């Protein structure tokens, strides 16, 4: 008996910071999952990569689950949940979990800050200019 | 029960009228009618079919018509009533029974029906009788009627004497069944059919539901 | 001068044999040959043989062969014939025929007076009576009863029919019957008429009917016909609510009737007006035992019917027919037992928001169903029996079809937290026994404080610019009475701006409720700063009120990260402003000094 | 086996078209129809969207705004046999932010920001001290 | 040396005569005078007469006068007998006899060996078989059953009489009896003895008793004897409120017993304890019309009672006894009174979430609070009470002492959303009348789009020790009614967890509904990254459902990199530092002491 | 149907013991007795009263008392079984029938009743049988006794030969009545009286109630 994988999520966004999960709805006595990670479309490697502070995957006997604590920006990418089932050679995968790791400042700030920022650049680059051309003058 | 055969069971006339009797033989030979007066012996009034015995009135007078002979008198009297019957060798007819009829205004038959009775069923055979008292004009035609099913045999006819006084005449038909018989019908009618009705009468009676 | 002498007439009896003389004269007697022929009565002539005088040659007929001996003496000129083994069916006349010529013999025109011979006249079998009854009440003019005897198994012809009634007076209007003959005995009839108003007047039951005969008389009495009329009493039963059994429960009704008078009635089972005929059961009529009176009569009538069709309300109708006259009854399953005055009366309780609002404890007698109120009194009886003053006032109008009337008196707060016996009584001049409601609340139901969380509303609701919805959750208050009401500035806020839920029993702990309430704010009194507060009394409470405060700015999203990220911008962008004022006082001050 | 290679996102504009795609390796006449399903083990039949446009059941959903957002599923099916059906490409929307500079990045901004602090300290502290030395060794 | 010597036997036949010699030696023939006796079984010796052969001279008996003639001869010295007409009860021994001395010819010593003579035939008729049961069942020790079978009219004496059983097997404790002659027909019977345990045990039901005779052989069953046994029970019948009209206000009361086999029984009534025989009259106890099967009795007892105790509600009890049994039945009760009422009835329309997915309009009607559950009816009818199929369902006996039930019924959806109203009809033995409820659909209703929120717990109310509490608020709808679903993993929660309130009305925003949904989570599972939706369904939404979202994170619209987070340090420290530095430097510019 | 009445009708005597033969006349007359063994034809045995008959033994005597004439044998043996008669004149007795009985033990007759048929009541008359079966001795007074009114008449009794392995005899009683007769009473009982039983057997059966 070896039922087809289903994996729960299709798309997270959450904020930097936050743990994350993702659940592989399995056939029970078929195999050990194992999680796999793609940062595009193209081909996937084995997430061995899972240190032993934030990724974390476990089993409850009829579902798997990966749980990611601190989540930063280089964790995007695509999980899935190849499980080699044992009554032939073959191996199921779920389909994917896109996360896409969100940040803080809302939009308003950040078009706030990008403003700010702007003003402060030309401020300094028109003191940068006018410093260079002060002295020059003045010491003819 | 024999090759003659005499139609005229009855005959209700009066003095005056023209009398009828017809005997049909299905034999060869010469036939014969005796006239037998009550009391007296029979006297030889028509013989050899049409030839007239001596001492006979020629108001009588007989005919051949094939194998049915006809013997008819012009003119009824006192001495010309009694009993007639027609003889062929050693076989004679049943007799005609020629008796006076007082003439009087046409009477309704007053059509009656009895159910056989508890008793009488109990023990034996059972008995469905049907009286019609006060009937002038003898002559009646009744038919018992015993599920719309005209029977025939079982009836039993019987008239009494012509009423000196009313001159009105009663019969009743006793009709005679079996008692495993009997319960095959519950309904019982006897059509009397007479000169004094319009529609013959149909009294019946049902079974059971009295 | 031909003339035929016969013997006279003799009188035998059976096994005995007779003998008659046939002397003839006026002729040569062996040149005509003679016959015999016996004449019965009620059939037709029977020729029984001829005689040749001349040899003695004879020739006797085969019905009478072996027991009829023909003799002659030629020189006396007389014939002799001689019958032995006589029966009764032998009777008749016997007369001597001689033909008109030689020639032919069978045109017997000579023909002597005849010997009559009877045998065993007198009846030896007893007639058998029955009385006759008649059959079919004839409608046509029927002023006379025809009432018949019948007499059976008679032997010969002797039957002498007499009509008497039970006072032996004897009755002229009888016509007999002729004899009629059947299986070899003799069946005679008689009939008699009687008028209508003798048999319906006179006390004679039955009339003598006298048959007399040389074996015996006999007597038989016939029934008067015709009875009187009677109407048939009906009675329909029902079975109570406890005579129903089987799977498919079912049980009996009846209809009884009696005194129906001819022979004769007709019952028949209704459903709901519709005629039915499945499973009713209708026992044969029989007649009722009276000692005296006219013969009454009785019926029964069975019919089955389901419970399920028996509680359905439908009717159940006992049509019966009797001369024409058709009688129905109903039965259905009908109580209407209880009176329909002031009946109704409800002592609703003080909830808690009345203890809250109003500071006393009341008890409201209401009573409805009232259609006048001059006599009603309603009075409030304690547990130990002792009465408070009530007051009254009597709805007018048609608020329910019916009018009512409040009864209420007010009592210590103490008396209901004890949860004494309280008693309300309705009394009505129209109400037989004065109707009694109670009402008491002890309990031992567990005071656990609710727990009051106040929510902003959602930021998804507030970017429409339409409304916004304030949520203040009470959750886990064991018993289910709470009181929350809104609060803008100092002041309560109507009560039709929010819509407070039912408590509700808790999911995730039992024995414990919780209730909603819901405020909504036009999202500019929400963006302006106003602040909402939701007053939650309770009895669990500690001074049986509570209160939470949520004003716009309060709190919300934590994200520390997020307060590093923008103190460190903040930081960044001071340290930027200091770092360039102090380049503006260098320059300057340096160029001054320059300068 | 084109399933599991589908996009497992959109990203979109509000007022905007939204390209949808159904790369199906069947026989060049599979009826496809385009459902909108719910997230996991629903309960509740999708909404069926209508057929392809026309090239390879391209969909087009045009003027994209919130009501929008969801999974978006073809289930190519040939013949009469059973469909076989894409995972889903969930559709999100967002108002893109513009930027007044010429954008420049973010980060690209704070390094920036320091690099003309750390010259415009040093061309501040330069000419002065040189011009102020200058004058007093000419006095 | 006297001896008289006769001819052999003859076997003659009716109406023929038979001739028998009877020759004398050893003596004078014409000295002694010979006589003829006959001797027939059963009867007594006849003498038929004596004849003197000296002259000739003879004197036969007066019986036997006319058919009897005696002749002898001197010179053969042997006499002759003559008997013409013959019949059956002529066959005997003919016997002649001389006297011992010529004195005296009565003293009979010399006999002859005698000549029988058999007559066969006369009157031909065949034996009827009878069946014969025992009449009295004898309370002694009869470990054996008798049973009969009698055979009548039969003209002959010879009879075999057999048993068998229905397995054709023959009984051999049969008993046959002598034949009787009765009224010129000899009858017999034949009685065999079977064990009681074979006719109590084995399965036939008869025993076939067969009769041989030379007319013509004759069978007949013989039924054992036994009879069904259950006939025990009664039922009571009362006249409605108007029934009791017999004169002043009275009636009778009918009590029907039934389903009786064995006929003995005793009938009668009771009343508070006391035997009642006033006003009884009891009926025969006559046959049920069954065509086959056991042949039980029925029986109607009739009480003329009173109305006075009816007003009292004295008690009547019919009661009898049967096979060593009492019955008992005690009609009374005012059609089950008032003041037991408590019935519950719930009529539940269909959702449009259930239509819509099992495609099914199944109207329900709830009934709870019952005591019973033989009599409950529950019964659907549409609107122009044409009664639509249901499907009752008993079960659930609760911990309260009642038991639930719930009628199904099935509709069309056009019918249900076209207004139709229909009539839930619950009616039990409890109740004393129908409980009716009515649902429809508010056709006059508009669409409107509800609008979901999902809202966290509590800013940081409920999040400090356990047990968060999320609710997901949907607003606006109008037709009144939803359905909102929690999942968590991607697979529905369950039932059991989270409360969903009924569509109340709103604050000011008329026309439309709102409703909640709160679900309750242990807030280690909170903090912990786990999401959860909910999904409603409502029928005015452009999709028929929907589904929202919150898991810890308020939102965000960045991609976590355009928002320089890796660079603002930097820029911080450094500005800091040069800051500091510049803090230095302009101290040494406005030191400077320039001439 | 004669003057010369015999008193025992059959007589089941053992080989040894005396049988007594009783016959009364009421006429002037020379009495004679006659054996008839089975099959062969009578033999006269005692003549005028009390002479003896040439070859009749000793044993065989016959008194005369009056009008009243006693034949007794003194020695039962093979050859005096038989049928005895006695004969006045020309008219004779309905004789004596002596017959073996082997004697055995006294026992109880079952005594029994059969009520009418219903097949036979509806249909002329009916029968009310006593079956008395197991009886060891053969002389037995069963009345019928109908609603306590000792019948006489209407009874037939039966009584079959001696069974040869348990020497015993069985007796029936046929009660043959009318069914207008019988309806008038219900209790209907046979008085069975033997030696085997201390008090007279009362088995009765209630009409209708059964
Ligand atoms: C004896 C019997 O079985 N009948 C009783 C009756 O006596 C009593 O009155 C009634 C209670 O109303 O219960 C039943
Ligand atoms: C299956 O995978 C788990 C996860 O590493 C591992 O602990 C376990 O040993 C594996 N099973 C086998 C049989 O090696
Ligand atoms: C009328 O009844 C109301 C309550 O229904 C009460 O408040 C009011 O006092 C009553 N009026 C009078 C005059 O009693
Ligand atoms: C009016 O309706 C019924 C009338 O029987 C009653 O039960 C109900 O309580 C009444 N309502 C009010 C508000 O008095
Ligand atoms: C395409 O498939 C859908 C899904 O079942 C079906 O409803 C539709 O009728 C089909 N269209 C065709 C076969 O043209
Ligand atoms: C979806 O949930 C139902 C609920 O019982 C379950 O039976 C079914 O197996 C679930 N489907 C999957 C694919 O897990
Ligand atoms: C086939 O290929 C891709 C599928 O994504 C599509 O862009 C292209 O237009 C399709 N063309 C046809 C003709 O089907
Ligand atoms: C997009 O159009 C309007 C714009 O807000 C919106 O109300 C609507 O629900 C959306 N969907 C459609 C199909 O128009
Ligand atoms: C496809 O399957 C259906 C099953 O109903 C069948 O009727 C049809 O014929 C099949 N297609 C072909 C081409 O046979
Ligand atoms: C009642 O429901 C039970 C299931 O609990 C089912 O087995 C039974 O058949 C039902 N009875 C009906 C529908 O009459
Ligand atoms: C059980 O009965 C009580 C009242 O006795 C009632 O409140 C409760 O609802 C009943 N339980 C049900 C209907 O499940």
């Amino acid at each position: 008996a070896c039922s087809r994988i289903w994996q729960s999520p299709r798309f997270i966004a959450r904020k930097r910071g936050f743990t994350v999960k993702m659940h592989c709805y399995m056939n029970s006595a078929s195999g050990n999952v194992s999680w796999l990670w793609k940062q595009e479309m193209d081909e996937n490697p084995q997430q061995l990569k899972l240190e032993k502070g934030r990724m974390e995957e476990s089993q409850n006997e009829s579902l798997a689950t990966l749980t990611i604590q601190g989540i930063r920006f280089e964790d995007n990418g695509i999980y899935f949940c190849q499980q080699k089932c044992n009554n032939t050679s073959e191996v199921y995968q779920g389909c994917g979990t896109e996360l896409r790791v969100m940040g803080f400042s809302t939009l308003a700030q950040l078009k706030q800050r990008n403003t700010l920022k702007d003003g402060i650049i030309m401020i300094q680059t028109l003191l940068i200019i006018l410093f260079i051309i002060v002295p020059i003058f003045l010491l003819l | 029960e024999i090759v003659l055969t005499q139609s005229p069971g009855t005959l209700s006339l009066s003095p005056g009228e023209t009398a009828i009797i017809s005997c049909r033989t299905s034999q060869y030979g010469s036939l014969a009618w005796y006239q037998q007066r009550p009391g007296q012996a029979p006297r030889l009034v028509i013989y050899s079919g049409s030839t007239r015995a001596a001492g006979i009135p020629d108001r009588f007078s007989g005919s051949r018509w094939g194998p049915d002979y006809n013997l008819t008198i012009s003119n009824l009297e006192s001495g010309d009533f009694g009993v007639y019957y027609c003889q062929q060798y050693e076989f004679f007819g049943q007799g005609t029974k020629v008796q006076v009829d007082i003439k009087r205004t046409v009477a309704a038959p007053s059509v009656f029906i009895f159910p056989p009775s508890d008793e009488q069923l109990k023990s034996g055979t059972a008995s469905v009788v049907c009286l019609l008292n006060n009937f002038y004009p003898r002559e009646a035609k009744v038919q018992w009627k015993v599920d719309n099913a005209l029977q025939s045999g079982n009836s039993q006819e019987s008239v009494t004497e012509q009423d000196s006084k009313d001159s009105t005449y009663s019969l009743s038909s006793t009709l005679t069944l079996s008692k495993a018989d009997y319960e095959k019908h519950k309904v019982y009618a006897c059509e009397v059919t007479h000169q004094g009705l319009s529609s013959p009468v149909t009294k019946s009676f049902n079974r059971g539901e009295c | 001068q031909v003339q035929l002498v016969q013997s006279g007439g003799q009188m035998k009896k059976p096994g005995e044999s007779m003998r008659i003389s046939c002397r003839a004269s006026g002729y040569e007697f062996i040149d005509c040959t003679l016959n015999w022929i016996r004449l019965a009565p009620g059939k037709r002539p029977e020729w029984m043989g001829w005689l040749k005088p001349r040899g003695g040659a004879v020739n006797y007929a085969r019905p009478l062969q072996g027991r009829v001996t023909m003799t002659r003496d030629v020189y006396s000129d007389t014939a002799f014939l001689e019958l032995r083994s006589l029966t009764v069916d032998d009777t008749a006349v016997y007369f001597c025929t001689r033909g008109k010529n030689c020639d032919y013999n069978w045109d017997f025109e000579h023909w002597g007076r005849g010997t009559p011979v009877i045998v065993s006249s007198g009846s030896a079998s007893a007639p058998t009576l029955f009385p006759l009854v008649s059959c079919e009440n004839s409608p046509s003019d029927t002023s006379s009863v025809a009432v018949g005897c019948l007499a059976q198994d008679f032997l010969p012809d002797s039957i002498t029919f007499s009509w008497k009634y039970k006072n032996n007076s004897d009755i002229s209007s009888t016509r007999g019957f002729p004899s009629v003959l059947r299986g070899g005995k003799y069946a005679a009839t008689s009939q008699v008429l009687l008028p209508s108003k003798d048999v319906m007047q006179g006390t004679d039951e039955h009339v003598v009917c006298k048959v007399q005969h040389p074996n015996g008389n006999k007597e038989k009495n016939v029934p008067l016909p015709v009875i009187a009329e009677l109407p048939p009493k009906v009675s329909v039963f029902v079975p109570p609510r406890d005579g129903f059994f089987g799977n498919p429960r079912k049980s009996k009704l009846i209809c009884q009737a009696t005194g129906f008078s001819p022979r004769q009635i007709q019952v028949s089972w209704l459903r709901e007006g519709k005629q039915v005929g499945s499973g009713v059961t209708t026992d044969q009529v029989q007649a009722e035992a009276k000692e005296s009176g006219p013969t009454t009569y009785k019926v029964t009538s069975t019919l089955t019917i389901k419970e399920s069709d028996w509680l359905g309300q439908s009717m159940f109708t006992c049509r019966v027919d009797h001369r024409g006259l058709t009688f129905q009854q109903n039965a259905s399953s009908m109580c209407v037992p209880d009176q329909d005055t002031a009946i109704r009366v409800f002592a609703i309780p003080p909830s808690f928001a009345s203890i809250f609002l109003t500071k006393s404890t009341k008890l409201t007698c209401l009573v409805t169903d009232l259609t006048t109120y001059d006599s009603v009194t309603i009075s409030w009886t304690r547990q130990n029996g002792e009465a408070v003053k009530t007051h009254t006032n009597i709805s007018e109008s048609h608020p329910n079809a019916t009018f009512s009337a409040v009864g209420e008196a007010s009592i210590c707060e103490d008396d209901w937290n004890s949860g004494e016996r309280f008693t309300c009584t309705v009394t009505h001049t129209d109400l037989p026994s004065p109707l009694k409601q109670t009402i008491s609340r002890p309990k031992g139901v567990a005071l656990h404080r609710p727990d009051v969380y106040l929510l902003p509303p959602a930021r998804e609701q507030l970017n429409l610019r339409e409304s916004a919805t304030i949520t203040c959750l009470v959750t886990g208050f064991s018993p289910a009475d709470v009181f929350v009401q809104w609060m803008q500035r100092g002041q309560p806020l109507s009560p039709e701006k929010y819509v407070t839920s039912a408590p509700m029993p808790e999911p995730q702990a039992p024995g414990r409720y919780f209730a909603h309430s819901i405020l909504t704010v036009s999202e500019e009194e929400w963006n302006t700063g106003e602040t909402y507060t939701c007053v939650v009394a309770h009895e669990a409470l500690p001074n049986r009120v509570t209160e939470r405060t949520v004003d716009k700015s309060t709190e919300g999203e934590v994200s520390a990260d997020e307060e590093g990220f923008e103190n460190l911008w903040a930081t960044a962008s001071t340290f930027i402003v200091l770092f360039l004022l102090s380049l503006f006082y260098s320059t300057t001050v340096t160029l001054f000094k320059v300068k | 086996l084109w399933m599991h290679k589908v996009p497992a996102s959109l990203m979109v504009s509000l007022g905007e078209d939204a390209h949808f795609q159904c790369p199906h390796n069947s026989s060049n006449n599979a009826n496809v129809t385009w459902w909108r399903v719910l997230h996991g083990n629903y309960t509740w039949p999708p909404e069926f969207l209508g057929p392809g446009e026309d090239p390879n059941g391209t969909l087009i959903i045009q003027n994209v705004n919130k009501s929008h957002g969801g999974i978006y599923v073809c289930r190519v099916q040939e013949g009469n046999e059973s469909y076989q059906q894409s995972c889903g490409t969930y559709l999100r929307v967002r108002q893109p932010p513009p930027r007044p500079f010429l954008d420049m990045g973010e980060g690209t901004k704070n390094r920036i920001i320091t690099a003309e602090g750390i010259i415009l300290l040093f061309c501040a502290v330069v000419p002065g001290t040189l011009l102020l030395f200058r004058k007093r060794w000419q006095n």
